[PDB]
RNA sequence: AACGCAGUUUUAUCCGGUAAAGCGAAUGAUUAGAGGUCUUGGGGCCGAAACGAUCUCAACCUAUUCUCAAACUUUAAAUGGGUAAGAAGCCCGGCUCGCUGGCGUGGAGCCGGGCGUGGAAUGCGAGUGCCUAGUGGGCCACUUUUGGUAAGCAGAACUG
RNA sequence: AUAGACAGCAGGACGGUGGCCAUGGAAGUCGGAAUCCGCUAAGGAGUGUGUAACAACUCACCUGCCGAAUCAACUAGCCCU
RNA sequence: AGCAGAAGGGCAAAAGCUCGCUUGAUCUUGAUUUUCAGUACGAAUACAGACCGUGAAAGCGGGGCCUCACGAUCCUUCUG
RNA sequence: GUCUACGGCCAUACCACCCUGAACGCGCCCGAUCUCGUCUGAUCUCGGAAGCUAAGCAGGGUCGGGCCUGGUUAGUACUUGGAUGGGAGACCGCCUGGGAAUACCGGGUGCUGUAGGCUU
């Protein structure tokens, strides 16, 4: 079976991405990275929660997995099937390796791989949801119990950004108004003041 | 234990720079060396022949010899405890002038010259060159305006 | 009212008989090209090597020429005549060019040799207005500028201009 | 929509634009490079090269040597200059070129006050000649011929300037396998083919031919031949002519500048306010436009 | 009453592709939705004799969007490597050459004269030859770093 | 929260309506979505117990007595598990 | 895309392709670079002296676009 | 003001589409006897001068793409040297010096050498 994860918490090793080089990879535990209603329009959820990393660590597939899983259960119960959009910002590209010891020593120890893992940095979000405001506290409570199915020490922080796009909710409105953001599924498309004039004569038309 | 090979390590080092490849600009073959001068050697891949070692790609040499196409250089290469004064021959493509000596003879013609007016003249022109002195006293005029008072900001977590 | 210069004409007419195989066939095809119009053809080798069509690389498979001038006009009239002057609107390409083919060489006029055969043979116009060489001049070689391009439209009225002829959709 | 745009935005951000005068098609940097440079153990010595340029109405002849600011003409010789020394029409021809290449020459050498003491071949033969320099006198003028993008087969037109230059007394390199009196068959040169060529008999012959068969297509080949009532009977003594009067008085005389007030044709650049003013003009009547329609 | 030098800076100039960054920049990897929809396929419906009409899903294209690279990269540090900071210099006159050459041209060499503000800081006296023993199992620490779950493990870089 | 909180001691916690679908049963309380209105001090399309479904209790909400601060979540020091 | 091959670099009137002509893959003495002890071999760089190829010419070429593709003493064998 | 020939730097010069172009030029353009080369006088070579700036080309335009440059990003990321600093660690803070890169926001859109020409 797998190693436990305290064998490969720590970012030790050069990234070691499948790629030509390193071939029999077996495919991560997370597969779905996007869940909940992926098409709501950007306007329909404003509010976002993150899951932030408090260490330089490896994450790996499976932790990614329950994490997930377990955030998802608990939205579908506290707001609904669909009101909410999961987003998983971490794929585990980093390849772990185990040196398989059945019983010759050290000589010719390169591992073969085993997993895959996500070295997360101090400050990078790990999951994001995003909801109506009035499902703040749940979307608290959903990252907390998420949290228990990672190593190290994770934070939760609710985002001043509109839902999942770049731009703050305070003033997401106000640009939506004056064209600067055209809702495009589920982000939005910024309009730069340039590029030819028809553009702008379309948005205006 | 790596190989031996003559262009080992050198994929970004002698590779051309973005957007650079193709012919050689021609002023490349224009310029003009004379024994004596202080050259730098960077050696260009688009050119294969009379390529330089790697060893000596960064590094400067004064030419003794000019022949039809290159120059013979000598260099200073430390081989391990010694330094060795060795003489390579490379083609004009992967060597340029030396901006510094250039800078400097400027110099000696400028200080050479400066003299023959401090002569005729009396006042004395400092030739050669100081490290920055301490400033000097000066005054800061507040123009009315009193300085911006600056304090540090609060804590923002960003994520 | 409109330049000179604009004037449409035929930059070539290009002839291919693909014989599909060396020896026999493609030595009597040529000479067929040949008497069509009195030019002396050339040899076109397949690139691949296809199983199901019996083709090697690097093998004869077609015969073809390029005719220019007066002779070609001329010969793209009988081409014409043969297909009743009248063409479908998909035989003009986007580059203001049109092709057409023919099942029968004899139906242009070349009297028939049993020592030589019938043969099938494919006609394609080449278009074009004054000032086209530049693309090929060696020397100062320019591209030709948006206008002076033949549409396809520019092309099918042409046509119907010179041989009034008959567009079908 | 099914092509994936090979003209896109990465395709511009990773292009590499060739050098200006390659995109204009105007210079072989291939050849360039092997002509005008140097062995480094000459130094300065300068490297000249002859260029010759035959355009569609005018045949350009040159000396230059390179340095790093741009290539420095020493010497230009134009094809239009020839009226004045008699040659009226056929600026283009063989016959044409000779006389370019035999007054860069001249213009040269007497440039250089060498024309007295090197003559070169003073009466045409077409054959081969080369000026080899004496002893006690300044060496021959050495240049090589720079042909550009022309196609160097035999009667180039560039070899008919060659032959002028050479028989001017400019000691160039080549051989006569390039001249109109070369036949490839027999790999055997003829004189007196070239000099026939030199002295524009075949255009010649050409005239002789329209008038026999076509007197209408003669007068279209030849209409400003006819307007300076040049004939072929007189076309060999008119370059016989030119050759004298180019070697007699061979120096150019610049043309009188006159000075002219400053006119302006083209467009200058708009200026940025006014840039801006026509964006918020355009989109002033824009909202208009839809006002009034509304 | 200084010959020269330097495990150091400064000034000038060149070298580099690591850290970081980037992927709405190439190459490779990779998540989501949106709009087009030419063509390409499927589902399905009218039509149903025939095309044909029409909708959907994909593929495909376009603009965006998530996440990455020891053996990717437009960019791109810090530390770092080379060279120069004069008397073997400069300035003027002359001569030699079989090299070079349109040209006492170019280059090099040689000879004579003139010019000390010794042309950054700091420190230090240098140069050079001969004979030569022992050693050629190493180990540790900071930081960098490879294999390994890890090791008082195995293997490197740097200085101590 | 001195227009009276928090604690404690007591009363109300209603009508549409058993809101819609679904379910054999589902009447606030198995499940999924809607989560609105006269009526006041308030009463919900219900925080729980409970029924086969009911009923019943109870909670939020609000009032009587009371007379100054109090409640919730989080965070990190020492200590503890 | 291709350039024989592994990969990396390089290359577009070319280093790719097609065609033409050829034998600079020839003879000879030194210097230098790479590994380095700064020895050898191998490979490579720039010249010089002959004799040639090619091209109109400048010029390019004494093997392969560059980075690998190889071998002392003794002996044998061949050539002058 | 501008062209031609030969250029140096090699996009501030490229790309798309457009408007305009006096003069001279450069062109397109006409023709195949000669030279030369092709399946094809299209290309190449040659001999010309009826027509045209349609194109090339040149100048200009475009809330144009690209490119160049500046700002922001940001004293952020990273980093030299230091500590018997913190932290179980992962890592982090400080002292001493250095100091980037996207997105995003402005500005620009060839300069120039030699020779010859044209613009009362
Ligand atoms: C290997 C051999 C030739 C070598 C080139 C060579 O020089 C050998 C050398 O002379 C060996 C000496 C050198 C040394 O200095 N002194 C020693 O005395 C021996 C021969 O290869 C064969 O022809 C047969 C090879 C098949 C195998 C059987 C015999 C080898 C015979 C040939 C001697
Ligand atoms: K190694
Ligand atoms: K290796
Ligand atoms: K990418
Ligand atoms: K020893
Ligand atoms: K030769
Ligand atoms: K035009
Ligand atoms: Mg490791
Ligand atoms: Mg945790
Ligand atoms: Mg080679
Ligand atoms: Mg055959
Ligand atoms: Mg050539
Ligand atoms: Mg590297
Ligand atoms: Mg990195
Ligand atoms: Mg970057
Ligand atoms: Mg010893
Ligand atoms: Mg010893
Ligand atoms: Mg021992
Ligand atoms: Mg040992
Ligand atoms: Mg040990
Ligand atoms: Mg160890
Ligand atoms: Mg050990
Ligand atoms: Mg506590
Ligand atoms: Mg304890
Ligand atoms: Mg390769
Ligand atoms: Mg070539
Ligand atoms: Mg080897
Ligand atoms: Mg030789
Ligand atoms: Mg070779
Ligand atoms: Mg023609
Ligand atoms: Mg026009
Ligand atoms: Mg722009
Ligand atoms: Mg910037």
């Amino acid at each position: 079976g797998r190693r436990p994860a305290r064998c490969y918490r720590y970012c030790k090793n050069k990234p070691y991405p499948k790629s030509r080089f390193c071939r029999g990879v077996p495919d991560a535990k997370i597969r779905i990275f996007d869940l909940g209603r992926k098409k709501a329009k950007v306007d329909e959820f404003p509010l976002c929660g993150h899951m932030v990393s408090d260490e330089y660590e490896q994450l790996s597939s499976e932790a990614l997995e329950a994490a997930r899983i377990c955030a998802n259960k608990y939205m579908v119960k506290s707001c609904g099937k669909d009101g909410f959009h999961i987003r998983v910002r971490l794929h585990p590209f980093h390849v772990i390796r185990i040196n398989k010891m059945l019983s010759t020593g050290m000589r010719g120890a390169f591992g073969k791989p085993q997993g895959t893992v996500a070295r997360v940095h101090i400050g990078q979000v790990i999951m994001s949801i995003r909801t109506k405001l009035q499902n703040k506290e749940h979307v608290i409570e959903a990252l907390r119990r998420a949290k228990f199915k990672f190593p190290g020490r994770q934070k939760i922080h609710i985002s001043k950004k509109w839902g999942f796009t770049k731009f703050n909710a305070d003033e997401f409105e106000d640009m939506v108004a004056e064209k600067r953001l055209i809702p495009d599924g589920c982000g939005v498309k910024y309009i730069p003041s340039r590029g030819p004039l028809d553009k702008w004569r379309a948005l205006h038309s | 234990t790596n190989t031996k090979g003559k262009r080992r390590g050198t994929r970004y080092m002698f590779s051309r720079p973005f957007r650079k490849h193709g012919v050689v600009p021609l002023a490349t073959y224009m310029r003009i060396y004379k024994k004596g001068d202080i050259v730098d050697i960077k050696g260009m891949g688009t050119v294969q022949k009379g390529m330089p070692h790697k060893c000596y790609h960064g590094k400067t040499g004064r030419v003794y010899n000019v022949t039809q196409h290159a120059v013979g250089i000598v260099v200073n290469k430390q081989v391990k405890g010694k330094i060795l004064a060795k003489r390579i021959n490379v083609r004009i493509e992967h060597i340029k002038h030396s901006k510094s000596r250039d800078s400097f003879l400027k110099r000696v013609k400028e200080n050479d010259q400066k003299k023959k007016e401090a002569k005729e003249k009396g006042t004395w022109v400092q030739l050669k060159r100081q490290p920055a002195p301490p400033r000097e006293a000066h005054f800061v005029r507040t123009n009315g305006k009193e300085p911006e008072l600056l304090e540090p900001i609060p804590y923002e977590f960003m994520a | 009212k409109e330049n000179p210069m604009r004037e449409l004409r035929i930059r070539k007419l290009c002839l291919n008989i693909c014989v599909g195989e060396s020896g026999d066939r493609l030595t009597r095809a040529a000479k067929v090209l040949e008497q069509l119009t009195g030019q002396t053809p050339v040899f076109s080798k397949a690139r691949y090597t296809v199983r199901s069509f019996g083709i090697r690389r690097n093998e004869k498979i077609a015969v073809h020429c390029t005719v220019r001038g007066a002779k070609a006009e001329e010969i793209l009239e009988k081409g014409l005549k043969v297909r009743e002057y009248e063409l479908r609107k998909n035989n003009f390409s986007d580059t203001g060019n049109f092709g057409f083919g023919i099942q029968e060489h004899i139906d242009l006029g070349i009297k028939y040799d049993p020592s030589i055969g019938i043969y099938g043979l494919d006609f394609y116009v080449v278009l074009g207005r004054p000032g086209f060489s530049i693309a090929d001049k060696k020397r100062r070689t320019g591209c030709i500028g948006a206008k002076h391009r033949i549409s396809k439209e520019e092309a099918m009225r042409w046509f119907q201009q010179k041989y009034d002829g008959i567009i079908l959709p | 929509g099914f092509v994936k745009v090979v003209k896109n935005k990465a395709y511009f951000k990773r292009y590499q634009v060739k050098f200006r005068r390659r995109r204009e098609g105007k210079t072989d940097y291939y050849a360039r490079k092997r002509l005008v440079i140097q062995d480094k153990n000459k130094y300065n010595t300068p490297k000249y090269r002859m260029i010759v340029r035959v355009t569609n109405r005018d045949i350009i002849c040159q000396i230059a040597y390179a340095r790093i600011e741009g290539d420095m003409i020493v010497c230009a010789a134009y094809a239009h200059e020839l009226p004045k020394y008699g040659v009226k029409v056929g600026l283009t021809n063989y016959a044409a070129a000779y006389c370019t290449g035999l007054l860069l020459a001249r213009r040269l050498l007497n440039r250089f006050g060498m024309d007295k003491i090197y003559e070169g071949q003073v009466e045409v033969t077409g054959d081969e000649y080369n000026v080899e320099s004496i002893d006690g006198q300044p060496g021959a003028f050495t240049c090589y011929l720079d042909a550009g993008l022309a196609r160097t087969t035999t009667g180039n037109k560039v070899f008919g300037a060659l032959k002028g230059a050479v028989d001017g007394g400019l000691s160039i390199p080549h051989s006569t396998k390039r001249f109109p009196g070369y036949d490839s068959e027999s790999k055997e040169f003829n004189a007196e083919v070239h000099r026939k060529h030199i002295m524009g008999q075949n255009v010649a012959d050409y005239m002789r031919y329209l008038m026999e068969e076509d007197e209408d297509a003669y007068k279209k080949q030849f209409s400003q031949y006819i307007k300076n009532s040049v004939t072929p009977d007189m076309m060999e003594e008119m370059y016989k002519k030119a050759h004298a009067a180019i070697r007699e008085n061979p120096v150019y005389e610049k043309k009188p500048k006159k000075e002219v007030k400053k006119k302006r044709w083209n467009r200058p650049k708009m200026s940025l306010a006014q840039k801006k003013d026509r964006v918020a003009q355009k989109k002033a009547s824009f909202l208009r436009a839809q006002e009034r329609a509304a």
